[PDB]
């Protein structure tokens, strides 16, 4: 069914931010909140924080908390963790994924978790 | 809305899984209705607030689930603490309590 | 995060076997524990949330218990169907989904 | 906390009972006190509730005119008082601080029956 | 002091004066307020912070929200049945003015039509919150106390 396509992996450098992209594959976006998955290099699991286009303001990180920009633009098929003011922390492996508040009436198959691909940022 | 603690006269000795079926009418969610113990011929204790729940006093050999209206108070191991009269109340609805179910013994 | 851990992690135990399985944390957690466990070859199942109250579904078998810093999901008596590897998330009240490590309650 | 109560009460086939309820070592007037009837095997019967700040009482309806709850408030002594008394009335009630009708309100509010009267045994024995 | 006491209560930011003094200093009444929500509504709970719902139902001042207390309600206004019960206004008809009481609960003009003003017909300022234990906590069931 579907794959929620991701940006791809690049590093990206302190000071300034990161782009990815959760992109629509064929639809089955709207309600499917894109939030946003982290995944701590090796040490442990993260979060991003995400969007809520789903008719409202946005939810934020936890982990970072005030400088987490994550907006995420559905109807222009594509995501974003929009992360201004990235240092080094990140060194992970971003995913895009159906983050439990994200199942659709069809697709109940890939049931609160249609991941991504997943993003290698570093310095 | 009605409370029914089925197994009036539960017969399993200490040491063994038991089922206590309380057993309420309606499908209430047990935010409200809860458990109360008293000494068989006391006031009731606080037992299970949230009716499945376990607080402070109660020890894990006390065991219980439950909801909609066969409130199976599922009790683990028993022993002698657990030989109180146990009263499933139901917070819901202008509070009806429960009059039954012992665990007895031999 | 609490960085969700469970400290039991791998308590081996076939069917009854009185059972202790406790999601204690870094920290403390209060009523924000969940106790998973996941069903092999499917999607997981979120069997209790704080420290207790089980869903409809998952029987009463795997039962959460224990409030404090560790919070016990004790089986009071699992069958040979009971194998389910328990990984604890931790629903913290905005979301963020520290799950575990997997502490499999087993059979010979 | 004690909530001390009468005892083995001797009333009668056509008396009024004033069971006491010391209401104990709690500030009295920031409470009601609720009050269930341990009719021998039969649970306990939903008796009434008193509150302790303004005295909105729930009544029992089989005891519509026959409880009627009062006390002490000067005493902190609960009375809850019921006629129609006899051997098939001789049965036991309780006190309990009325948690879930939080007081003051008339109105329900978390928590359950609090804590408990020691115990009013009425011997109404014929 | 029962105030500090408290499990973790996530919105224990006191919007008004400091989290602190409110046991010492001596005001008439905080005219404690009780209402539902979840969490999407919970966000616009603030002063200044007008949104969604701070923008159609529940607005406070500029600041001296006594000292709003927010926490998700999930075992407790929702099941996984995906809790259908508690109405709230979303297009009532635009934000209502800081803290006023709403048993006003004015339908919407939404045009496209004289009569009534509501569009097709009755324009629901009465939205059962509709959410789910499944959902973001901004969707979360949310019981509040605000003073």
């Amino acid at each position: 069914q579907v794959q929620l396509v991701q940006s791809g992996a690049e590093v990206k450098k302190p000071g300034s931010s990161v782009k990815v992209s959760c992109k629509a594959s064929g639809g089955t976006f709207r309600s499917h909140v894109i939030s946003w998955v982290r995944q701590a290099p090796g040490q442990g699991l993260e979060w991003m924080g995400g969007f809520i286009p789903l008719f409202g303001t946005t939810i934020y990180a936890q982990a970072f908390q005030g400088r987490v920009m994550i907006s995420a633009d559905e109807s222009t098929s594509t995501a974003y963790m929009e992360l201004s003011s990235l240092r080094s922390e990140d060194t992970a492996v971003y995913f895009c994924a159906r983050l439990f508040p994200n199942g659709d009436p069809n697709s109940p198959e890939d049931g609160f978790d249609i991941w991504g691909q997943g993003t290698l940022v570093t310095v | 809305i009605v409370l029914t603690q089925s197994p009036g006269t539960l017969s399993l000795s200490p040491g063994e899984r038991a089922t206590l079926s309380c057993r309420a009418s309606q499908t209430v969610s047990s935010t409200s209705l809860a458990w109360y113990q008293q000494k068989p011929g006391q006031a009731p204790r606080l037992l299970i607030y949230g009716a499945s729940s376990r607080a402070t006093g109660i020890p894990d050999r006390f065991s219980g689930s439950g909801s909609g209206t066969d409130f199976t108070l599922t009790i683990s191991r028993l022993e002698p603490e657990d030989f109180a009269v146990y009263y499933c109340q139901q917070h819901d609805t202008s509070l009806t309590f429960g009059g039954g179910t012992k665990v007895e013994i031999k | 995060d609490i960085q969700m851990t469970q400290s039991p992690s791998s308590l081996s135990a076939s069917v009854g076997d009185r059972v202790t399985i406790t999601c204690q944390a870094s920290q403390d957690i209060g009523n924000y524990l969940n106790w998973y466990q996941q069903k092999p070859g499917k999607a997981p199942k979120l069997l209790i949330y704080d420290a207790s109250h089980l869903e409809t579904g998952v029987p009463s078998r795997f039962s959460g218990s224990g409030s404090g810093t560790d919070f016990t999901f004790t089986i009071s008596s699992l069958q040979p169907e009971d194998i389910a590897t328990y990984y604890c998330q931790r629903y913290d009240d905005l979301p963020s989904y520290t799950f575990g490590q997997g502490t499999k309650v087993e059979i010979k | 906390v004690q909530l001390v109560q009468s005892g083995a009460e001797v009333k009668k086939p056509g008396a009024s009972v004033k069971v006491s309820c010391k209401a104990s070592g709690y500030p009295f007037t920031s409470y009601g006190i609720s009050w269930v009837r341990q009719a021998p095997g039969q649970g306990l019967e939903w008796m009434g509730w008193i509150s302790t700040y303004n005295g909105n009482t729930n009544y029992a309806q089989k005891f519509q005119g026959r409880v009627t709850m009062t006390t002490d408030t000067s005493t902190t002594t609960g009375y809850m008082e019921l006629r129609r008394l006899r051997s098939d009335d001789t049965a036991v009630y309780y006190c309990a601080r009325d948690y879930t009708r939080g007081a003051w309100f008339g109105e329900s509010l978390i928590g359950g029956f609090d804590n408990w009267g020691q115990g009013t045994l009425v011997t109404v024995s014929s | 002091s029962v105030l500090y006491n408290f499990a973790p209560f996530f919105a224990f930011k006191c919007y008004g004066v400091s989290p602190t003094k409110l046991n010492d200093l001596c005001f008439t009444n905080v005219y404690a307020d009780s209402f539902v929500i979840k969490g999407n509504e919970v966000s616009q709970i603030a002063p200044g912070q007008t949104g969604n719902i701070a923008d159609y139902n529940y607005k406070l001042p500029d600041d001296f929200t006594g000292c709003v207390i927010a926490w998700n309600s999930n075992k407790l206004d929702s099941k996984h049945s995906g809790n259908y019960d508690y109405w709230y206004r979303l297009f009532r008809k635009s934000k209502l003015k800081p803290f006023e009481r709403d048993i006003s609960t004015e339908i919407y003009q939404a045009g496209n039509k004289p009569c009534k003003g509501k569009g097709p017909n009755c324009y629901f300022p009465l939205q059962s919150y509709g959410f789910r234990p499944t959902y973001g906590v901004g969707h979360q069931p949310y019981r509040v106390v605000v003073l």
